[PDB]
């Protein structure tokens, strides 16, 4: 998925 | 001044026809704990309310969703995003959702009721294999009790 956050 | 309030497609026929059919079914037979309908004049822009599934860490929370359809519906999935902040490994800070049927598993057979059921199921069963917030997916697997304490705290602080 697009929009990954740590 | 005079604004059409929707998309300039050549064929709104297929999308609008299917959207009105979905609107009527979901008002007749709403999924459990969920609601959805157009915000205003544009049947391509809906709004949804979801109660956090009972037994989940989200219980008692009230979550709002934005649902936008395109003129390619039902052959392209709608866009669906949380507006309420939520603490979940598959939902990022802007409410983007990582759910299979919203990208590569989308099928014209699926309806917006089904998307909401699946979203409810994703709240009770996170998918740490396709994380969208790394620390939360990590905490979900190594420190579950801390993940639940945070999801409960966030539900109380943001979803009420």
């Amino acid at each position: 998925c697009e929009g990954y956050e740590s | 001044e005079v604004l059409f309030q929707g998309p300039n497609s050549k064929l709104l026929s297929t999308s609008a026809k299917r959207i009105q059919k979905e609107l009527a079914d979901i008002t007749l037979d709403p999924p459990p704990n969920s609601s959805a309908g157009p915000k205003g004049d544009n049947i391509y822009e809906w709004r949804s309310t979801i109660l956090g599934p009972p037994g989940s860490v989200y219980e008692g929370g009230v979550f709002f969703l934005d649902i936008t359809f395109t003129p390619e519906y039902p052959f392209k999935p709608p866009k669906v995003t949380f507006r309420t902040r939520i603490y979940h490994p598959n939902i990022n800070s802007q409410g983007v959702i990582c759910l299979d049927i919203l990208k590569d598993n989308w099928s014209p057979a699926l309806t917006i009721s089904k998307v909401l059921l699946s979203i409810s199921s994703l709240l009770t069963d996170p998918n740490p294999a396709d994380p969208l917030v790394g620390s939360i997916a990590t905490q979900y697997m190594t420190n579950r009790a801390e993940h639940d304490r945070m999801a409960r705290q966030w539900t109380k602080r943001y979803a009420t």
